[PDB]
C-alpha cells in the first residue's frame, strides 16, 4: 500500500478455509435444538422419501 | 416344547445321532431344522425342510423324521464339531410360534 | 445380505429400551425379520417378527403386551421396542431373516447381535 491522502487502512484480516457443503440462505425461522441431515428457509426434514 | 437328550458324545470318525422328541402339534404337524451354535458367533443353519441342507454345508451332514421324533446324523467328527445343536419347528394351535429345543452339548475325544 | 444391529445398552429396571437392525441391499426387501435373544448359559427364544407389504407383526405369548416392531422401508430399518424391564431381560439379541415372506422355523441369516443389560 502506498498512500499521501485519503486511505481507510486495513487492520484485520482472515485465513480461509475452504469445504464443500455450505451456503447462504435467508429464513425467518427461529432456532432450536434439534438435528437432521437437510435444512430449508422453511424448516428441517428427516426423511427418505425420493421427493419433496 | 422340544426334548433333545442334554450331552452326547463320541470318538473322532465316528457317527453321531442327535434326537428330539416333541408332540402331534409342533413336530407332527410341520418341518423341523437344525442349528449348529459355536461359541460366541450366532447360531447357524444346518439343516431345513427336514432333509435339505442349504449351500456351503458338507455332505456328512444329514437329518431326517419319523412319527413324533426327528434325527440329526453327522459322520466323520472333526475335533471343530464340537457346539451347541439346536432342532426347531413352527408351533400351531392357539398362536403360532418358532419354538426351539433345549440343545445338546457335542464333546468329541 | 448383512444384518447390522446398534450398539450395546445398559439400562434401570422399569425402563424401556429400542434397538435397531439395518440390512444391506435395496431398502424394499422381500423377506420376513424376526427377533431373537439368548440369556448367558440359555438357549435361544423368539420374540417376534414382522412381513413385508402386508405390515403383518407376530409375537410370542411370553412377549406379548411388552414388546413392539416397527419397520422403515424407504431407510431399510426394523425397530424394536421392550418396556417393563427387570433382571432376567439381560441378553444377547440378534435380528434373523427367512427365505420367504411368511415367518417360519427356518432362518438363513443372523446379525452380529447387541447386548442389553440391566
Ligand atoms: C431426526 O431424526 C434423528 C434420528 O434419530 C433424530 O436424532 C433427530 O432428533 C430428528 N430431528 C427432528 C427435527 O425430528
Amino acid at each position: 500500500f502506498e498512500a499521501n491522502g485519503n486511505l481507510i487502512a486495513p487492520r484485520y484480516a482472515f485465513a480461509l478455509s475452504r469445504g464443500f457443503g455450505s451456503g447462504i440462505i435467508t429464513s425467518n425461522a427461529p432456532m432450536d435444538e434439534c438435528d437432521a441431515k437437510c435444512q430449508t428457509p422453511q424448516g428441517a426434514i428427516n426423511s427418505s422419501l425420493p421427493f419433496q | 416344547v422340544l426334548t433333545q437328550p442334554p450331552s452326547v458324545s463320541a470318538a473322532p470318525g465316528q457317527k453321531v445321532t442327535i434326537s428330539c422328541s416333541g408332540s402331534s402339534s409342533n413336530i407332527g404337524n410341520d418341518y423341523v431344522s437344525w442349528y449348529q451354535q459355536l461359541p460366541g458367533t450366532a447360531p447357524k443353519l444346518l439343516i431345513y425342510d427336514n432333509n435339505k441342507r442349504p449351500s456351503g454345508i458338507p455332505d456328512r451332514f444329514s437329518g431326517s423324521k419319523s412319527g413324533t421324533s426327528a434325527t440329526l446324523g453327522i459322520t466323520g467328527l472333526q475335533t471343530g464339531d464340537e457346539a451347541n445343536y439346536y432342532c426347531a419347528t413352527w408351533d400351531r394351535r392357539p398362536t403360532a410360534y418358532v419354538v426351539f429345543g433345549g440343545g445338546t452339548k457335542l464333546t468329541v475325544l | 445380505v448383512q444384518l447390522v444391529e446398534s450398539g450395546a445398552e445398559v439400562k434401570k429396571p422399569g425402563s424401556s429400551v429400542k434397538v435397531s437392525c439395518k440390512a444391506s441391499g435395496g431398502p424394499f426387501r422381500s423377506y420376513a425379520i424376526s427377533w431373537v435373544r439368548q440369556a448367558p448359559g440359555q438357549g435361544p427364544e423368539w420374540m417376534g417378527g414382522i412381513i413385508p407389504i402386508f405390515g403383518t407383526t407376530k409375537y410370542a405369548p411370553k412377549f406379548q403386551g411388552r414388546v413392539t416392531i416397527t419397520a422403515d422401508d424407504f431407510a431399510g430399518t426394523v425397530y424394536m421396542e421392550l418396556s417393563s424391564l427387570r433382571s432376567e431381560d439381560t441378553a444377547m439379541y440378534y435380528c434373523a431373516k427367512h427365505m420367504g415372506y411368511q415367518v417360519r422355523e427356518t432362518m438363513d441369516v443372523w446379525g452380529k447381535g447387541t447386548t442389553v443389560t440391566v
